[PDB]
C-alpha cells in the first residue's frame, strides 16, 4: 500500500 | 576519467526549502516568490483511508499552518489546490528565489533530487525517471515535498516534488503543475508499480562511457541492425531504439558504432560472466547520452 | 526505503570556490578568510617547486570569484598546496575545520571548473588512498568536504589522476593521500581491496530493505575471515561495535554476514543487491543508519 511520505 | 552519477550543485535550491506543518503532519515545501508549493496530503486527517481533499481544504484553518524557513516564519495569505499540490500564498517574498522554470520530465530523463526533512536539505543525488514513472530513490518519512530539479544556464528547472513510496519501495512524485507522474494516486490505497524496461539508449550511453574509460573486454565484433535489435528488446525487458543522432559524437569519439553496441548489449543482458564494467555487474540505464558527454568532455 | 549514495548539500562550500590562474595554468582554489588554497602545480611548467616558487611574480596570478578579481598579497608553500594570502575576506567563509580522512571513510566531492562548482557526488576513500571519482582536465583544486553539526570539514583538494583513471588529492595541510607525488612521473596505484566493514554496512541496509536472497546460514569468526580477506581482495574487519544497532534491528550478526560475503565472492555478479553490485563498499555504517532511520 502506497505510503504518503509526510512525517509527524 | 571515471563515471559517477552526480548531481548539480544544490546551493541555489537549498534557499527555497521551507518546512510546512499542519496539525499532526509535517513535510517540506518549495518557496518561490510569494508562494509555497507542497504536497496536498499535509492537510489529510488520516493517511490510511481515502481522503476527500476538497472537503479537507474546505474545513481548513489558515492559522493551523506553520510554515518556516529556518527561524523565519511565514504568514499564510491564501491556499488554493493545484492538482496534487497546495499552492500557498505567503506574506513574504523569498529574496533568494533563483531564475526558474517548470518542466515535466519524460521517462528516461535524468534529474537531481534534493532530499529534505523538516524543511532543510539533507542530501542530494541524481536519478533517472523510469519507464513506469517511478524513481529508485532513498526516502523515509518526512521526505514529501523534496524537490527534483535540473540546472541549465543559471535557470533552475523544477520537475519533481516527492509524494509517496509504493509497496515495492520505489518513489513517486508530481510535477510542479501538480500532475502525478504515471497517474498514481495520492491515496494510501493499494497501488502496484507497472512493468519497467531498461532504457536502451541510456545503456548505450553507459557503454560508450565504458569505452572512453578503457573498458573494452565486452565489445562485440558482430553487429546487429536496430530493426533486428528492436524485435529482440521488446521480449527482453528493454526499450526500442528510436533515435541514434544522439550517438554521433560518442561514436566519433570512440570509433565504435551503435550496431556493435547493440550486439554487446545482447550478450551482457544475459550475464556479465563474473566480470565488471566500471564497477557494474549488470547493465545500467541511469546515464543519459547528455550526462555522459558532459562528464567525458565538458 | 531505498539506499542511494548521496552528497551533503553543497551550498555552503559553493561560495568558497575561486579560479586560480598563473601563466598558462588554470585550476580551482578554496577561499577561506583571506587565504586561497590551491594545488601547487598551478605554478609548474620532474618539477622543483621551490625553484618555481623562487622565480614567481605575485602579479602573474589571476584569482577571481566570479568576475571579481582578488589582490594577491603573499604566497607560501604548504606541502602539495599553495597558501595564497589575498587582500579580501570571503564574507561567506563558513565555520570550518581541516580533517584528514582515513581509508573507508566517506566524504563529498564538489567537482569544479574555472572556479565554479559543476557537480557534487559522494565518495569513499579506498584502501590504496585513491577515490573512484569523475574528473577531467581543469578539476584540480576541487574540494572534498564533510558537513558536521554546522561545521564544514575540508578533507581533500583534488590533485591528479593516475594511469588507471583513479584519483588522487591532498588534505588541507598539503599532505598527499597515499604519498603519491605531484609529478608528471609515472606512478602506479597500489593494490586496492574492497573495504569489508562498509560491505557489512551495505548488507545490513539490504536486510532492512527486505533483500535476503544472499543471506548465508553459515557463520565464520572475524579473525578467520580476515585471514581469508587478505588473500581475496578484501580488507580485514577491525571494528564491529558500530554494527550493534544494525545487528539488533535485523537479527543477523556479523559472523553470518561474513559468511555471506564469502559466498557472494564465489558466484560474483549472478544477482544484484538493491540494484547494486553485491559487494558494494561505498557505504559506511554512519551513512546507512542515517538513511534507514535519520
Amino acid at each position: 500500500s502506497a505510503v504518503l511520505q509526510s512525517g509527524f | 576519467a571515471g563515471l559517477r552519477k552526480m548531481a548539480q550543485p544544490s546551493g541555489v535550491v537549498e534557499k527555497c526549502i521551507v518546512r510546512v506543518c499542519y496539525g499532526n503532519m509535517a513535510l517540506n515545501g518549495l518557496w518561490l516568490g510569494d508562494t509555497v508549493m507542497c504536497p496536498r496530503h499535509v492537510i489529510a486527517s488520516s493517511t490510511t483511508s481515502t481522503i476527500d481533499y476538497d472537503y479537507a481544504l474546505s474545513v481548513l484553518r489558515l492559522h493551523n499552518f506553520s510554515i518556516s524557513s529556518g527561524n523565519v516564519f511565514l504568514g499564510v495569505v491564501g491556499v488554493t489546490m493545484r492538482g496534487a499540490l497546495l499552492q500557498i500564498k505567503v506574506n513574504q517574498n523569498n529574496v533568494h528565489t533563483p531564475k526558474y522554470t517548470y518542466r515535466t520530465v519524460r521517462p528516461g530523463e535524468s534529474f537531481n533530487i534534493l532530499a529534505c526533512y523538516d524543511g532543510a536539505a539533507a542530501g542530494v543525488y541524481g536519478v533517472n525517471m523510469r519507464s513506469n514513472y517511478t524513481i529508485r530513490g532513498s526516502f523515509i518519512n518526512g521526505a514529501a515535498g523534496s524537490p527534483g530539479y535540473n540546472i541549465n544556464n543559471g535557470t533552475v528547472e523544477f520537475c519533481y516534488l516527492h509524494q509517496l513510496e509504493l509497496g515495492s519501495g520505489c518513489h513517486v512524485g508530481s510535477d510542479l503543475d501538480g500532475v502525478m507522474y504515471g497517474g498514481y494516486e495520492d491515496q494510501p490505497t493499494l497501488q502496484v508499480e507497472g512493468a519497467s524496461s531498461l532504457f536502451t539508449e541510456n545503456v548505450l550511453a553507459f557503454l560508450y562511457a565504458a569505452l572512453i574509460n578503457g573498458s573494452t573486454w565486452w565489445l562485440s565484433s558482430s553487429r546487429i541492425a536496430v530493426d533486428r535489435f528492436n524485435e529482440w528488446a521488446v521480449h527482453n525487458g528493454m526499450t526500442t531504439v528510436v533515435n541514434t543522432d544522439c550517438f554521433s559524437i560518442l561514436a566519433a569519439k570512440t570509433g565504435v558504432d551503435v550496431q556493435r553496441l547493440l550486439a554487446s548489449i545482447q550478450s551482457l543482458h544475459k550475464n556479465f560472466g563474473g566480470k565488471q564494467i566500471l564497477g557494474y555487474t549488470s547493465l545500467t540505464d541511469e546515464f543519459t547520452t547528455g550526462e555522459v558527454i558532459r562528464q567525458m568532455y565538458g
